[PDB]
């Protein structure tokens, strides 16, 4: 039950696909008040966005069902979709709370001023699980978790620009996911637009330092980037 | 689809 | 707390791909002591194979890992571990086939009588999947009345072409394969249920054709791969 | 699986 024997575990629950559990073994290994590897931290990130995301659609089919029986004949049935959207809601408000809760007590404290990448990797997530919090929000509550998330983004922009290469997953991933915020979250196409355009020309300029080791992840961002580009233009 | 970077 | 929305939940809990409580109003509408509908009977049948399904696979890949392969021990405890959670839901299913299901059910309700008892035999074939030693051979002989009966029943009171009775047929010949280790009687029963079907298939019956055929290919794929 | 898998 050692530290070895909980990443083993977390291994085989991705191969069980019970990511329920790989999330659970992984919090534990953070738990641990240890620096954690790039395998692990990856294996830790992957696990709870699976979980996270596993919420994130259910509440988008049951949204979309309020959506299209607003007051459409039976009241009754439209309380019972409300109270499964309502639980649902609170499943994903409980698993952001957790991630958050980890990365600003066990990973961010953790990061010396000498290790970027593991900074910038998880001030990211703080940006993308805060995020999630404001897909399910409304009044001041959205706008109070948006900030969160605002401050979160331009922190690892304003990081990962100095000190990282614009041809590095994470930054290219950070500066994805910042565009998607700026897009549909805050209504902000020109803003989306450009700083999707800036990441994607800054990889460019240096293509020529793409490496063998991790390449594939580099280059399916920026075409990600450029999806998202030609569609919203 | 999501344009966010799905963590496959 | 009413019957007809808890069977709404379970279609939205469907759509949401949450089988764990799709599998929960199901149950909860069978506990109403109340013989489930042909639409209800699937509803509970499709939530609880997803969710048995779902632990079997990880079953499934966790037994293959202990097979290729202080690692071991943890890997034999994640086995256990999935088993505790997949024998809950078999005896949970079970528990709702003795107490509700079949018992609800008439001695001319054959259609209904063979589908319960085809799912008796699979969520103790199941169980025969995980169990070791005299645990093993008490649910194969329990999968095996269950079958039997089910077999006996589908022979008589059914039609040869009914895709409840194929199916009953295929999991049978999948039991006598994957659990007797008996390909002679896995395939005489396939091959027996086959020709059966063959010979009367040109009825189509226009209410559910392609649900026949489909079952038809499965045993025809199942004869291939053996 | 060889089963008759459902929906
Ligand atoms: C919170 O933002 C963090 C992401 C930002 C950058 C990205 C880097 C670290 C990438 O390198 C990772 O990819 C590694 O993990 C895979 C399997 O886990 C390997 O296939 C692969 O080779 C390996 O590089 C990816 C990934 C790639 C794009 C398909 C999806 C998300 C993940 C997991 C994390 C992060």
């Amino acid at each position: 039950v050692d530290r070895e024997q909980l990443v083993q575990k977390a291994r085989l629950a991705e191969q069980a696909e019970r990511y329920d559990d790989m999330a659970a073994a992984m919090k534990n290994v953070t738990e641990l008040n240890e620096p954690l590897s790039n395998e692990e931290r990856n294996l830790l990130s992957v696990a709870y966005k699976n979980v996270v995301g596993a919420r994130r659609s259910s509440w988008r089919v049951i949204s979309s069902i309020e959506q299209k029986t607003s007051a459409d004949g039976n009241e009754k049935k439209i309380e019972m979709v409300r109270a499964y959207r309502e639980k649902i809601e609170k499943e994903l408000e409980a698993v952001c709370q957790d991630v958050l809760s980890l990365l600003d007590n066990y990973l961010i404290k953790n990061c010396s001023e000498t290790q970027y990448e593991s900074k910038v990797f998880y001030l990211k997530m703080k940006g993308d699980y805060y995020r999630y919090l404001a897909e399910v929000a409304t009044g001041e509550k959205r706008a109070t978790v948006v900030e969160s998330s605002e401050k979160a983004y331009s922190e690892a922009h304003e990081i990962s620009k100095e000190h990282m290469q614009p041809t590095h997953p994470i930054r290219l991933g950070l500066a994805l996911n910042y565009s998607v915020f700026y897009y549909e979250i805050q209504n902000a196409p020109e803003q989306a637009c450009h700083l999707a355009k800036t990441a994607f020309d800054d990889a460019i300029a240096e293509l020529d330092t793409l490496n063998e080791d991790s390449y594939k992840d580099s280059t399916l961002i920026m075409q990600l980037l450029r999806d998202n580009l030609t569609l919203w233009t | 689809r999501k344009l966010s970077l799905q963590e496959r």
